[PDB]
RNA sequence: CAGCUUUACAGAUCAAUGGCGGAGGGAGGUCAACAUCAAGAACUGUGGGCGCCUAUAGAACUUAUAACGAACAUGGUUCUUGCCUUUUACCAGAACCAUCCGGGUGUUGUCUCCAUAGAAACAGGUAAAGCUGUAUUUUUU
């Protein structure tokens, strides 16, 4: 029920620690209470963008960090 | 004994309440403590006396400091 | 002006019914009554001044406050030359 | 905003070149296109090829996959 | 209510560590959490599990990934005990 | 309704150990005596660092339209007035002060009326009192 607070991240890029050391590039669509991400997709980790419009779910996030401030 | 049950057997003592442990201190008779029925009836039947003015605001420019 | 001890006569009127009050965030100025620039103007010296009489009494005396006009008897009136065009001719 | 439910509705309705990642997985990867929506977040793949990531197309065909295992899709 | 959430979120503002399951120490003020702790720090140094230290202005966590958080020595005083 | 913790039971082994022990009344009284109640909003002790600063325990009573009293007198001194004219006695204000009628607590002691036990738990059961309990993404499937 707790609604973690993306707002303030939302319409922004954001670096997303996801498992198996993975990275994700992408401007932030939106969320659910399950911190599943809705983004614009990016540059996967030298670089390369797989999709145009991505869904990552929450239970393979690790982290996501501020890129844009 | 319908409007007022309760004192009327003891408001004419000498002591009000010579023993009544519970509602006084004792004999000595320094305090007491009434239930509230018996306060509503002492209540009315001090009607003539009473203070009879709740609106603390009427004593305006006539408390004591006023004076 | 007439707003001086309103809270409390109020108060002893309503038998301390009447928990009243005054205040001025508005800035709503008015006119008073009657017209500055009068010789006679008014009556009295103790009574309150008529509704007509007011203005000139307000300045006149406001003049003595601040010390403006000359003894008791004044006027506040034009400093120019013409004879002020003969009083509007 | 969008919430994921909503933008798997886009997907179910679309049925655009869906890439999906594994969890706890990185050997392989899949690509088709969503068919199904669950409550859960379990869809059905019509078209799904088993795809082994770049460090060639291998056989898959429709697959009912048990969605809590899911990493990433992009339709 | 979670006791050591209700601590954690009083924790709020201060200079927190905290170490993931990946072994990632972290360390900043801390800004947000809630019930599943949504850990969100500023000014966060990110020490990963083999030592390398990467600063970084923000980052936000999920919590099921949060191993263990270095609360300062200020929370042992006041007020969520007693 | 289940778990735990507490009490009244029956008998227990009664070790284990606790704890209520080198266990010892209550209610009152027109009953005392003692302390003490107008003060930087205000009290006292304890430690420590040099009469004081610094952390620590405590604090009944009486109060913020300020007062022990939801109450109300009196006496003195001066200063002012009044009636007057000589003083008492007085008028009613002031500033000071005192007296008195009372009050509060706290502690002791007495006086009275009631009393009057030197041991109960553990293993549980019985009954009653205090909390908790009734997988499909972040705790545990
Ligand atoms: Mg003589």
């Amino acid at each position: 029920v707790s609604t973690p607070e993306l707002k303030k991240y939302m319409d922004k890029k954001i670096l997303l620690n996801i498992n198996g050391s993975r990275k994700v590039a992408g401007i932030l669509r939106g969320y659910d209470i399950f911190l599943n991400v809705v983004l614009d997709d990016a540059m996967e980790i030298n670089n390369h963008q797989l999709g145009l419009q991505t869904v990552i779910r929450g239970n393979s996030i690790i982290s996501l960090e501020a890129l844009d401030a | 004994s319908q409007d007022d049950e309760y004192v009327k057997d003891w408001l004419y003592d000498s002591r009000p309440l010579e023993e009544d442990s519970k509602k006084v201190n004792g004999t000595s008779y320094k305090k007491w403590s009434f239930d509230l029925p018996e306060m509503s009836n002492l209540y009315r039947l001090s009607t003539p006396l009473r203070d009879e003015v709740t609106d603390k605001n009427y004593y305006y420019l006539f408390d004591k400091k006023s004076f | 002006i007439e707003s001086a001890g309103f809270e409390t006569d109020l108060r002893l009127s309503t038998n301390g019914l009447g928990m009243c009050q005054l205040y001025f965030w508005h800035k709503i100025w008015r006119k008073v009554p009657g017209d500055v620039l009068d010789k006679d103007a008014f009556i009295p010296k103790l009574k309150p001044a008529p509704i007509n009489s007011l203005s000139r009494d307000f300045v006149m005396k406001t003049r003595r406050r601040k010390g403006i006009s000359t003894g008791g008897f004044m006027s506040n009136d034009g400093p120019t030359l013409e004879k002020y065009i003969s009083a509007e001719l | 905003m969008v919430p994921p439910i909503n933008c798997i509705f886009n997907f179910l309705q679309q049925q655009t070149p869906v890439t999906i990642w594994l969890f706890e997985q990185i050997g392989i990867r899949i690509k088709g296109k969503i068919v199904g929506f669950d409550e859960f977040m379990n869809v059905v793949i019509d078209e799904a090829v088993e795809i082994p990531v770049n460090s060639k197309g291998t056989p898959l065909g429709k697959i009912l996959l048990k969605g809590d295992n899911i990493t990433l899709i992009t339709s | 209510n979670g006791i050591p959430v209700k601590l954690l979120n009083e924790a709020q503002g201060h200079i927190v560590s905290l170490e993931l399951t990946t072994g990632a120490t972290y360390r900043g003020k801390l800004v947000e959490s809630e019930d599943s702790m949504n850990v969100q720090l500023r000014d966060v140094i990110a020490t990963e599990p083999q030592g390398a230290v990467t600063h970084m202005d923000q980052i936000f966590v999920r919590g099921s990934q949060i191993k263990f958080i270095v609360v300062p020595d200020l929370l042992k005083n006041a007020p969520l005990f007693k």
